[PDB]
DNA sequence: ATGGTTGGGTATAATGGGAGTCGTCTCGGATGCAG
DNA sequence: CTGCATCCGAGAGCTGAGGGAACCCAACCAT
């Protein structure tokens, strides 16, 4: 592990934007409202951010672990420790442009 | 020039420093325009990175400081 | 429930919704209805006078291992 | 206040350096259990319990009193680190 | 070492300073009535007889502790450091003296009774402007000084 | 704080800020003061 | 919105309500934002509060500290204590003794003695205008709630007591302790680092009596 | 204890009921006892008289309303959680205009809180309380031009949020111009539109010089008023198509339309006074037959012309002046939320008119009642003047009951606010106390009502003033507002008479607030008595003349906190208001009429009234108050006795025989002792825990929940999994802790599995707590007046009992502003006692009354020897009461008995009193030449005697001031702040700690904390705070495991805050990159977050 | 093989919204005035 | 063409503690 010794602050590029996201965000759907669990390219979606559970995929296949960077077949998430859904980016494709307001204001 | 203490503080090398202290969006804007690099200089970037401050036990002028006995020292001597 | 308590002149129970509703209604049935239709609240609520308070500094994470179930 | 604070502060030209070569001392100290001092066995920081005397075992306080004793040298590149440390295994398992 | 009521020792110059300053005001009053003097004129007169009555009653309060009473409670705390400052002293026992209005104008009339003879209510009330003035400024003046030092630590902390 | 000549490595900025700092909290009354203070 | 609300027109709101809608620049800017809230400054572990009491027993690097207070900021080294006795089998014994109040006994009240053996620990009182609103010392352990000052850091603390209250910190290394002993004990800050002069000194019944 | 009380002055009037500026206000909203044909126009009457008729063609029209009964009691709302309120009804007829059917029907609207009989509300099961808020007046007001001297500014300002503020200003080109909602525009073109012609505008305004000539334009004149109007509706709305309807609605609706615009019945009386002139209703102007007619706007212009041209008899306007602002209550701030909320119902009744078939329609079916419950209840349980009551003791709740704020909804803000609105103003005097005030940054935002003060009908406070008539001071009794006081010269209550003649030649007096001397016949009014120029805490400060406000103010603030004792007594010396500060609190009970009692119970009393009807009173017992403190009522009276009107029946809480009792009469000495009084620090006698003085009940609610979950629903029961009976000892049979158990940190007080195949999630003690469990309260699903939220099966609350006793580190006050920490409890043979062997309880450090400047303490302290030594007490009402010839004399009434005492027992003069009396006569206390009783008599004559010390029993070297001090406990208790944590909870978002000790949360390490570990140079110690023991997962799981293993901490890692910054700028669209020594990527991730 | 969920459909005529807020201070772009 | 001069808008005001409103009908994936 080097050492850090600068921090560099830069504008994103869309290229750059799609490169950090796990996947696009395609409906306003957050969890469902009988299990509680995240809707399917939601705002929540495991398939996008990662897994609530360590070593659990959505659907149960896979509960153990050795299997880090599989992903299974039937719901799609990836076998690895929950704390990547804090760490994982989606991103939204517009229709249109929009700019951003700070460079605007 | 001569400027008072809040405009000489935001105008300094360090973006990170300036953020925190105030004028966030125009710092961070003028920062990520000119794609400024922070060189972690001061004491207030070294406590955002959770980092040993340049100052105290941590300046580099004593922190590489060495301590051994007599003993041990003579059997490197050796060596 | 609005109509029954315009009729009764106060807040009907579960019970007489649930026969005012029609066939296929309970109060248990009700009660899960109402539970389903509660809203989220935000965790930026502020809390007291004082702009310095905030709903989700009053949630403690309860995912992550403490340092005592980790040792 | 610290017994022989101001000889100890006098000891170097930066006080800063004063607190680091102390810590150092002092996880040396710990990490051999003792074994490494340089004390006399009757200049060892002794602690008073119920049951009797016995060994200091805050490693500050000896670390402090061996810099008083001016037995230990101290400075800037010395020994390589790992070499030192490998022999004072040797000495010291 | 204690404090009692009698410890507050009022010395008698007071009462004829008094008097002296009861006199002066008279013949203020009658430079006004000839034409003499206009309205600022006679109320800068007023509040300079007043100031110098109050600067003689405090040398008078502190005469009478160092001739008479050089153990007195108030006074060794005073002399040695320990808590009090003369003005302080003063307003316990020769005067309270003259007071400001919201406006931050003097009044007229001062308040000629000190902490023991005890205040009447509407020398009480007209205190209360300069009491609540100074907790205002003691409020606002500790967030001014607060974000001044704030300020401070990030020009200089490099 | 010790008279003596001081070490290499100490942070002076933020004693002088501090040192600056602190007798104005209530000591300074409130041109004249604090304002002129931080006017300055 | 999204990116900075209440900038251009009508903040948005959520229905019912006429609080605005916290954005990303509302989460990074200002005192309640990310860089003073959570990054200049943080809430701590191994850290108390309490009631400050005069000390005029106490010698000028001792603070009376609390013996429940004690206990529950020198858990871990109590607990390896017990283990290195004969008071527990094992650590989670230990922590399982020390739970419940009425199941803890004489004997681990001599090993938070030996605990705490030439350790220091911070003493803070609020507001912090210069650095020696922080001062590390020794504790003694004492009986009831309440922490012992010295008389003679009151100045510097700006401290009273009618009602003061006090907060309790522990450097946990070697490094830690060892900054504290040296740089931050109070007997070793005798003079003003604004202006030179005494600033723990006389005060106040000692200049009377003297 | 036989009562002396002194003082000359005689108070005509006595004290007003001192929570009627609640209850009046709240009966005159509701006027629900009034019969609906005589119900005024104010209140919610007002609001539904100006809602109503709601005209679309159909019409819905209000008839009248009532009031039903509430359906549970007080005690049961308190219980259950509910609100205490009242139905409201309704009667509207729906008629058609073109047909002529009139359905007339009875619509339920709702409920409407009760304020009980002390004035508070029940909120959800919550005492609360409405404060008063004080705001600007509406009306006319001209104001001094800020930027250019010698111009004049005019403002109408109507009721809030009920019209905008209308500016009229002389624009430096000379034409006159009209700023509203931020739009300048001139206003001739508005004049036109109310149509004026030259002439008229010319005759009425020509006097006054050459303004009247840069208000001419002849380009708007020529214009027609219809034309006027469009083309200022298109100055106004700029965009908007200038139909002529569309124009005539908008600007009837900015200052014409009764439903938009209003002045106040106070603007409206302001306006007239003001103005000279008479308006027709509350708007600027009137629209009648398709035409606009002026009221204000004329009037208003005359004036603010007359004074820029210096006529006299035309003033600029005070806004901090008395008169200027005026007082919303209770009534009043509920009364516009309904009306909110009434205007929301018409709306929706126009809905449902315009979608609904009128053929088969009804008042029922069109009114929807859902919006003004929400506004009430938005008021009731979210407004900021809403609070929590304090009900610490009953002094605390009157308190409360009389605070008015200037913040809230609509008032000012506390960082804006600077120095004006902060200030005493000279109308203050007799209306607001000038000391009662918060200390930190509400200082002077803040205050409280004076004990004399009215608030009247427009919301002005009035203060009584006696009226002289020919120097003769006469009985009648006049309430004035400041505008009217300001037109009179009004004597001192403290001025000399003879019989009720004004016996002096010159007489202190006020002129508009100026002080001035007088002759008796200038003499237009009299003050009724000094206590009418402060608040009732302030009432209630003996000595008050002698102390600084400062401390005065602190005196009567803590007053507030002061906690019921077990024994409390009444003050040695008294202010002669405890009596009916403890009636008017509703906190004990009287005799209603003449009687006899027939039974008495620590819980009931029977009484037998000359009726021949029995009443019973149960008795309030260990009730827990909002700030958890016991509130009990105990019985004080003897069945057979005989009890007239208004009799005591049983003491309150902080009550002695129907006096004021917050507090301890302890036996004090004015002395250093060892350094353990410095600073404020206070040294007691074990003798006090002996007898148990300053012993307090304090009780604790503790409270679980039973919900359904989708796992299995969870139950209370005593089954559960992995505990020894040990830990399930106290438990019953329902799995809840018994009655009379004694609980512990870390024991359980109601068991509870959770499905996990269940696991324990019981409730227990929380460190630092327990004490006695003495009740259980369980509600369960169904009940009568239950209401649980959707999920929740039962609910099960424990109530937990605590004796508390003095202790190191709880805080005492007296009365003049002293205050500290209780530092060191002495055994009794180590205090200082008299030479007849009595100790003393309390130590005090003199060195707090020299920079303090609170005399007052001491002449109590001198006063409470002598009633401590002739055993008495004594009545000394502020500003008139005793003086020191009379304390002196009672001194040496005391000195004798004390004296005489020990000389009949065949006892000298001591040794070491000799040597005492020679040392004070080198100090100058005593005069050379006199006996030794002679000069201890001189001692005691100056409150001192000679003390010896206890340690050693040599005296102390000079003579002591020791007496009789009133000192009560407050409510800040080193038991409920003592708190330590090592590990625990953390947030979820920033992985930090959590704060508050009820959250077992961790100290915050803020800025300037950081600041000073830099200043150190402890570069180690700020890494280990900001990392291993804030927000380092592994950083702090390891040193745990370490410390623990017995090795040293590890380095430290990246702070999770930091990950959560970059992430934040990130989603900005920033690319932060943390980078090496060579200028390549350093991944902080751990390789978690790339693909 | 069942419930829960989702997409499609209703035919007299309908044609531009609505809440709100006036008691703060200091400093750097900018449109407007003069020369 | 320049310059200065009010003018408008944007960004601030100490820490710590405690504070909590239509209804119906039919095909179709999921479980
Ligand atoms: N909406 C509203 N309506 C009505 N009234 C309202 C109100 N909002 C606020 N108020 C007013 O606010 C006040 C509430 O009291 P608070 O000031 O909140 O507290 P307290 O109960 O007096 O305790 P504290 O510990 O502060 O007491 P003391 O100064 O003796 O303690 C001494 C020591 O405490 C510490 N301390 C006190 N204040 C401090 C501060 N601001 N910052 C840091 N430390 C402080 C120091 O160590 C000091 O030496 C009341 O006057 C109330 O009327
Ligand atoms: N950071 C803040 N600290 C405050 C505030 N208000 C009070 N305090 C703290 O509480 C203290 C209260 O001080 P006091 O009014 O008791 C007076 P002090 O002891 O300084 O002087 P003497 O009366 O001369 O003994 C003050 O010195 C601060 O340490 C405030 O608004 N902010
Ligand atoms: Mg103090
Ligand atoms: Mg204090
Ligand atoms: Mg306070
Ligand atoms: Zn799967």
């Amino acid at each position: 592990k080097k050492e850090v010794r600068k921090v560099r602050i830069a504008l994103a590029s869309p290229e750059k934007i799609r490169s950090w996201s796990y996947g696009e965000v395609e409906k306003p759907e957050t969890i469902n409202y009988r299990t509680l669990k995240p809707e399917r390219d939601g705002l929540f979606d495991e398939r996008i951010f990662g897994p609530i559970k360590d070593y659990e995929c959505a659907c149960g296949k896979y509960k153990r672990q050795r299997f880090e960077g599989k992903v299974c077949e039937r719901c799609g998430v990836e076998v690895t420790k929950s704390i990547v859904r804090r760490y994982r980016m989606g991103h939204i494709e517009l229709a249109t442009p929009a700019a951003h307001i700070w460079f605007v204001k | 020039l001569l400027m008072g203490v809040t405009k000489s503080a935001l105008s300094t090398k360090s973006w990170l420093s300036a953020a925190s202290f105030q004028n966030t969006t125009h710092v961070l804007t003028e920062a990520a325009i000119a794609g400024k690099k922070d060189e972690l200089i001061g004491l207030k970037e070294n406590v955002i990175l959770g980092r040993l401050i340049p100052a105290g036990t941590g300046s580099d002028f004593v922190r590489f400081t060495q301590v051994v006995d007599q003993k041990t020292l003579k059997a490197i001597e050796e060596a | 429930a609005r109509q029954l308590q315009q009729e009764l002149g106060r807040e009907p129970t579960y019970e007489e919704i649930a026969e005012a509703m029609g066939p296929g209604w309970d109060a248990k049935r009700v009660e899960e209805t109402l539970k389903i239709a509660q809203e989220p609240v935000s965790l930026e609520t502020p809390i007291g006078d004082e702009k310095d308070s905030f709903y989700g500094d009053f949630i403690p994470d309860e995912h992550l291992p403490s340092p005592v179930d980790a040792a | 206040a610290e017994p022989g604070i101001d000889k100890l502060f006098g000891m170097v030209d930066s006080k800063y350096r004063l607190t680091v070569v102390v810590a150092k001392r002092a996880q040396q100290l710990l990490r051999h259990g003792f074994k490494n001092t340089v004390l006399e066995p009757e200049e060892r920081p002794k602690m008073q319990t119920l049951e009797g005397l016995f060994d200091d075992p805050n490693a500050v306080t000896w670390a402090m009193k061996e810099l008083l004793t001016g037995r230990l040298v101290f400075g800037e590149n010395l020994v390589p680190e790992d070499r030192l440390q490998k022999e004072m295994e040797r000495l010291y398992p | 070492i204690t404090i009692g009521i009698d410890d507050a020792v009022i010395p008698e110059e007071k009462k004829q300073y008094l008097e002296e300053a009861d006199r002066k005001l008279l013949q203020i009053e009658q430079a006004y009535e000839m034409g003499f003097l206009t309205d600022r004129e006679r109320y800068d007169q007023i509040l300079q007889l007043w100031t110098e009555t109050t600067e003689k009653v405090t040398q008078a309060v502190f005469k009478n502790f160092e001739e008479n009473y050089p153990f007195n409670p108030l006074y060794v705390m005073a002399q040695s450091g320990a808590r009090g400052n003369p003005q302080q002293i003063r307003q316990l026992c020769g005067l309270r003296g003259l007071m400001q209005k919201p406006s931050g104008e003097t009044f007229e009339v001062p308040v000629r009774s000190s902490f023991r003879e005890g205040l009447t209510v509407l020398e009480y009330f007209i205190s209360s402007h300069g009491a609540r003035k100074g907790g205002a400024d003691t409020a606002l003046r500790t967030a001014d000084s607060g974000y001044l030092t704030r300020k401070l630590v990030d020009v200089t902390h490099e | 704080s010790m008279a003596r000549p001081v070490s290499i490595g100490e942070a002076v900025g933020i004693v002088a800020a501090q040192s600056i700092g602190e007798p104005g909290t209530q000591l300074t009354m409130r041109t004249q003061g604090l304002p002129r203070v931080i006017e300055l | 919105a999204l990116l900075d609300n209440g900038r251009r027109g009508a903040p948005v709101t959520n229905p019912g309500s006429d609080r605005p809608l916290r954005s990303l620049t509302d989460i990074l800017s200002g005192k309640q934002g990310r860089f003073r809230q959570n990054l200049l400054g943080k809430r701590v572990d191994y850290s108390g509060r309490s009631v400050i009491v005069v000390g005029p027993q106490l010698k000028l690097h001792q603070c009376g500290l609390p013996k429940r207070m004690a206990l529950e900021l020198f858990k871990p080294f109590l607990l390896k204590k017990m283990e290195e006795k004969g008071i527990a089998p094992n650590v989670k014994a230990a922590r399982r003794m020390l739970e419940r109040q009425r199941d803890i006994k004489d004997e681990v009240w001599d090993a938070l003695e030996e605990v705490i053996h030439g350790k220091v620990v911070l003493l803070n009182r609020a507001p912090t205008l210069h650095r020696l609103g922080i001062q590390a010392f020794q504790p003694v352990l004492v009986e009831g709630q309440s922490i012992q000052l010295h008389p003679l850091v009151c100045e510097a603390f700006n401290a009273d007591f009618d009602g003061d209250q006090m907060a309790v910190h522990v450097p946990l290394s070697s490094f830690a302790q060892a900054e504290a002993r040296i740089q931050m004990l109070s007997a070793h800050n005798l003079l003003s680092p604004a202006s030179g002069e005494p600033l723990a000194k006389p005060s106040r019944d000692i200049i009377l009596g003297l | 204890m036989e009562i002396k009380r002194f003082g000359r002055i005689r108070e005509v009037i006595p004290l007003p009921p001192l929570t009627e500026i609640q209850v009046e206000s709240y009966r005159r909203a509701l006027q629900a006892d009034v019969p609906p044909e005589k119900r005024e126009n104010v209140g919610i009457q007002a609001a539904f008289r100006e809602t109503f008729p709601i005209e679309e063609g159909l019409v819905l029209d209000f008839l009248e309303y009532r009031l039903g009964e509430p359906p549970f009691p007080q005690d049961e709302c308190r219980e259950k959680d509910l609100t205490y309120q009242a139905p409201l009804y309704a009667r509207l007829q729906l008629i058609h205009k073109d047909t002529g059917l009139i359905k007339e029907d009875e619509v339920f609207l709702g409920h409407i809180p009760l304020m009980t009989e002390d004035g508070s509300f029940i909120i959800n099961g919550a005492d609360r309380v409405i404060v008063s808020q004080i705001h600007r007046s509406p009306g006319v007001y001209f104001t001094p031009d800020p930027a250019r001297p010698g111009r004049y500014i005019a403002s109408i300002i109507p009721l809030p949020k009920r019209g905008p503020w209308i500016d009229l200003e002389v624009e430096p080109n000379g034409v006159v111009s009209m700023k509203v909602n931020k739009r300048k525009f001139p206003l001739v073109l508005l004049l036109r539109v109310l149509g004026y012609d030259q002439e008229t505008l010319a005759r009425e305004l020509g006097a006054y010089g050459e303004l009247v000539q840069g208000l001419m334009d002849e380009s708007v004149f020529a214009m027609r008023p219809e034309e006027a109007l469009i083309r200022l509706f298109t100055l106004l709305r700029p965009g908007d198509p200038p139909k002529r309807d569309k124009a005539v609605a908008y600007v009837y609706g900015l200052i014409a339309d009764p439903r938009r615009y209003d002045l106040g019945e106070a603007g409206r009386y302001k306006a007239e006074e003001k103005l000279g002139i008479r308006l027709s209703g509350r708007t600027l102007a009137r629209f009648e037959d398709g035409e606009f007619k002026d009221e204000v706007f004329l009037p208003t212009l005359r004036y603010l012309f007359a004074l820029t041209a210096g006529v006299p008899g035309h003033e600029v306007d005070d806004i901090d002046h008395l008169g200027n602002r005026r007082i919303r209550t209770v009534g009043e701030l509920m009364t516009d939320q309904f009306r909110v909320g009434l205007a929301r119902l018409a709306r929706g009744v126009r809905e449902r008119m315009l979608m609904g078939s009128e053929d088969s329609l009804t008042p029922a079916k069109l009114v929807n009642s859902r919006p003004l419950e929400a506004a009430i209840r938005e008021f009731f349980s979210r407004s900021q003047l809403s609070q929590f009551k304090d009900e610490t003791n009953p002094l605390s709740s009157l308190r409360h009951k009389r605070r008015i704020s200037a913040l809230g909804p609509g008032g000012l803000t506390r960082e804006r606010a600077g120095f004006d609105v902060r200030d005493v103003h000279r109308t203050h005097y007799g209306r607001i106390c000038p000391v009662e005030t918060p200390e930190g940054a509400n200082i002077g935002l803040i205050t409280s009502l004076a004990a004399y003060a009215r608030v009247d009908e427009l919301g002005f406070i009035r203060t009584p003033y006696r009226r002289v008539v020919g120097g003769v001071v006469t009985d009648e009794v006049v309430y004035m507002t400041a505008t009217e006081e300001d037109r009179y010269t009004i004597a001192q209550a403290n001025t000399p008479l003879e019989g009720n003649r004004i016996a002096a030649e010159r007489v202190v007096a006020r002129r508009k607030g100026e002080p001035v001397i007088v002759s008796p016949e200038e003499v237009e009014f009299m003050d009724v008595s000094p206590k009418q120029v402060f608040s009732v805490n302030t009432n209630l400060i003996p000595f008050l003349e002698h102390d600084d406000a400062n401390r005065a103010l602190m005196g009567s603030n803590m007053q507030t906190q002061a906690v019921p004792l077990i024994r409390a007594q009444a003050p040695v010396v008294m202010t002669g208001l405890e009596e009916r500060v403890v009636r008017d609190s509703l906190a004990a009970l009287y005799a209603e009429e003449d009687g006899e009692v027939a039974k008495v119970d620590g819980n009931r009393i029977v009484v037998r009234y000359e009726d021949g009807r029995l009443v019973e009173y149960p008795l309030r017992r260990f009730y827990r108050s909002n700030q958890g403190t016991a509130l009990d009522q105990r019985p004080r009276v003897v069945v057979g006795q005989r009890v007239r009107k208004g009799d005591l029946l049983a003491d309150g809480p902080a009550s002695e025989n129907g006096f004021l009792a917050l507090g301890q009469n302890v036996l004090v000495a004015i002395m250093p002792f060892d350094g353990y009084n410095f600073e404020d620090a206070i040294v007691i006698s074990e003798e006090l825990l002996k007898r148990d003085f300053y012993t307090s009940i304090h009780i604790e609610r503790y409270e679980i929940e039973a919900r359904d979950t989708k796992l299995g629903p969870e139950r209370i029961t005593r089954d559960i999994p992995h505990l020894s009976e040990a830990a399930l000892r106290d438990l019953d049979e329902e799995g809840v802790v018994r009655i009379g158990a004694e609980v512990k940190p870390g024991d359980i007080l109601v068991g509870r599995t959770s499905f996990k195949d269940v696991k324990d999630t019981s409730l227990r003690v929380p460190p630092g707590e327990g004490g006695i469990v003495v009740r259980t309260v369980r509600l369960r699903r169904g009940d009568p007046g239950v209401e649980l939220k959707p999920g929740v099966r039962e609910v099960v609350r424990v109530y937990v009992a605590q004796k508390r006793k003095l202790q190191v580190g709880d805080k005492l006050a007296n009365r003049h502003g002293n205050k500290g920490v209780v530092a060191k409890i002495l055994p009794v043979e180590d205090m200082p006692h008299l030479p007849d062997g009595t100790p003393v309880d309390v130590i005090l450090n003199p060195l707090g009354v020299p920079s303090r400047m609170n005399l007052g303490q001491i002449l109590e302290t001198h006063l409470g020897l002598a009633g401590y030594f002739l055993g008495q007490r004594y009545i000394s009402p502020i500003f008139d009461g005793a003086k020191e010839p009379e304390i002196k004399e009672l001194l040496a009434q005391a000195f004798e008995v004390y004296f005489g005492k020990r000389k009949g027992e065949g006892f000298g003069v001591d040794k070491r009193e000799v040597e005492v009396l020679r040392r004070a006569e080198k100090l100058g206390l005593v005069t050379p030449g006199k006996t030794p009783e002679e000069q201890l008599k001189e001692l005691f004559l100056q409150g001192k005697v000679v003390l010896y010390d206890g340690r050693t029993g040599e005296p102390i070297e000079g003579p002591i001031v020791v007496g009789q001090m009133f000192i009560m406990k407050l409510y800040h208790m080193v038991e409920d702040k003592m708190h330590a944590r090592s590990t625990g909870p953390y947030s979820l978002i920033t992985q930090q700690p959590l704060g508050g000790k009820a959250q077992f949360g961790g100290q915050r390490f803020g800025e300037m904390e950081v600041w000073a570990l830099e200043a150190y140079g402890a570069a180690h110690t700020l890494q280990e705070m900001l990392t291993l023991k804030s927000d380092d997962i592994e950083g702090r799981n390891a040193a745990y495991e370490a410390i623990i293993k017995g090795e040293d901490v590890p380095e430290p890692s990246v702070p999770e805050s930091f990950r959560v910054l970059v992430k934040e700028l990130q989603a900005l669209a920033l690319d932060v990159q943390t980078l090496d020594e060579k200028d390549n990527p350093v991944d902080i991730f751990e390789g978690l977050a790339s693909k």
